[PDB]
Protein backbone atom coordinates (compact mmCIF):
# COMPACT_ATOMS: atom_id res chain seq x y z
CA UNK A 1 0.00 0.00 0.00
CA UNK A 2 1.07 3.64 0.22
CA UNK A 3 2.52 5.36 3.39
CA UNK A 4 -0.89 7.34 3.50
CA UNK A 5 -2.91 3.97 3.35
CA UNK A 6 -0.46 2.42 6.46
CA UNK A 7 -0.64 5.57 8.56
CA UNK A 8 -4.38 5.45 8.11
CA UNK A 9 -4.55 2.04 9.66
CA UNK A 10 -2.34 2.73 12.12
CA UNK A 11 -3.96 6.20 13.14
CA UNK A 12 -7.53 4.01 13.06
CA UNK A 13 -6.27 1.45 15.78
CA UNK A 14 -4.43 3.83 18.12
CA UNK B 1 -1.24 5.77 26.44
CA UNK B 2 -4.26 7.77 27.19
CA UNK B 3 -7.86 7.13 25.54
CA UNK B 4 -9.87 8.38 22.41
CA UNK B 5 -11.39 11.28 24.52
CA UNK B 6 -8.12 11.81 26.66
CA UNK B 7 -5.92 15.56 25.84
CA UNK B 8 -2.07 15.47 26.14
CA UNK B 9 0.71 18.45 25.53
CA UNK B 10 3.43 17.61 23.51
CA UNK B 11 7.07 18.34 25.04
CA UNK B 12 8.64 20.82 22.63
CA UNK B 13 10.62 18.44 20.66
CA UNK B 14 7.41 16.66 19.83
CA UNK B 15 5.45 19.69 19.86
CA UNK B 16 8.01 21.32 17.04
CA UNK B 17 7.57 18.25 14.42
CA UNK B 18 3.56 18.70 14.89
CA UNK B 19 4.25 22.18 14.21
CA UNK B 20 5.89 21.06 10.86
CA UNK B 21 3.02 19.56 9.70
CA UNK B 22 0.81 22.23 10.45
CA UNK B 23 -0.61 21.80 13.96
CA UNK B 24 -1.90 25.07 15.62
CA UNK B 25 -2.63 23.85 18.65
CA UNK B 26 -0.95 23.44 22.34
CA UNK B 27 -3.30 20.60 23.16
CA UNK B 28 -4.28 17.76 21.37
CA UNK B 29 -5.84 13.84 21.38
CA UNK B 30 -3.42 11.08 21.45
CA UNK B 31 -5.24 10.24 17.90
CA UNK B 32 -4.46 13.98 16.47
CA UNK B 33 -1.10 13.69 17.09
CA UNK B 34 -0.73 10.68 15.59
CA UNK B 35 -2.71 12.60 12.85
CA UNK B 36 0.30 15.15 12.50
CA UNK B 37 3.04 13.02 12.89
CA UNK B 38 1.92 11.28 9.66
CA UNK B 39 1.17 14.22 8.05
CA UNK B 40 4.78 15.30 8.77
CA UNK B 41 6.24 11.61 7.40
CA UNK B 42 4.53 12.36 4.30
CA UNK B 43 5.59 15.87 3.72
CA UNK B 44 9.14 14.88 4.57
CA UNK B 45 9.16 11.82 2.03
CA UNK B 46 10.55 9.62 5.07
CA UNK B 47 8.81 6.65 4.19
CA UNK B 48 10.82 3.70 1.74
CA UNK B 49 9.73 4.68 -1.76
CA UNK B 50 9.33 0.70 -2.70
CA UNK B 51 7.90 -0.28 0.32
CA UNK B 52 6.23 2.31 2.20
CA UNK B 53 5.03 0.71 5.92
CA UNK B 54 8.76 1.29 6.49
CA UNK B 55 10.22 4.47 7.40
CA UNK B 56 13.40 5.82 7.59
CA UNK B 57 14.18 8.71 10.40
CA UNK B 58 18.26 8.23 10.87
CA UNK B 59 19.13 11.74 9.86
CA UNK B 60 15.64 13.47 10.77
CA UNK B 61 14.46 15.42 14.45
CA UNK B 62 11.73 12.91 14.27
CA UNK B 63 14.62 9.98 14.62
CA UNK B 64 16.34 11.38 17.13
CA UNK B 65 12.98 11.74 19.33
CA UNK B 66 12.42 7.87 17.97
CA UNK B 67 15.90 7.19 18.88
CA UNK B 68 15.90 4.57 16.08
CA UNK B 69 16.88 4.88 12.86
CA UNK B 70 13.89 3.49 10.79
CA UNK B 71 11.29 1.81 11.84
CA UNK B 72 7.80 -0.01 10.45
CA UNK B 73 4.49 1.21 10.66
CA UNK B 74 3.62 -2.91 11.49
CA UNK B 75 5.51 -2.17 14.57
CA UNK B 76 4.97 0.79 15.93
CA UNK B 77 6.05 0.64 19.40
CA UNK B 78 9.21 2.56 19.35
CA UNK B 79 6.50 5.37 18.50
CA UNK B 80 4.13 4.45 21.40
CA UNK B 81 7.24 4.44 23.60
CA UNK B 82 8.53 7.98 21.81
CA UNK B 83 4.82 9.33 22.94
CA UNK B 84 4.89 8.41 26.55
CA UNK B 85 7.84 9.74 26.95
CA UNK B 86 6.68 13.11 25.06
CA UNK B 87 3.18 13.65 25.92
CA UNK B 88 2.18 15.39 29.18
CA UNK B 89 -1.61 14.11 30.28
CA UNK B 90 -3.85 16.08 30.78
Amino acid sequence: LTFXEYWAQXLSAA
Amino acid sequence: LPGEGTQVHPRAPLLQILKVAGAQEEVFTVKEVMHYLGQYIMMKQLYDKQRQHIVHCHDDPLGELLEVGSFSVKNPSPLYEMLKRNLVIL
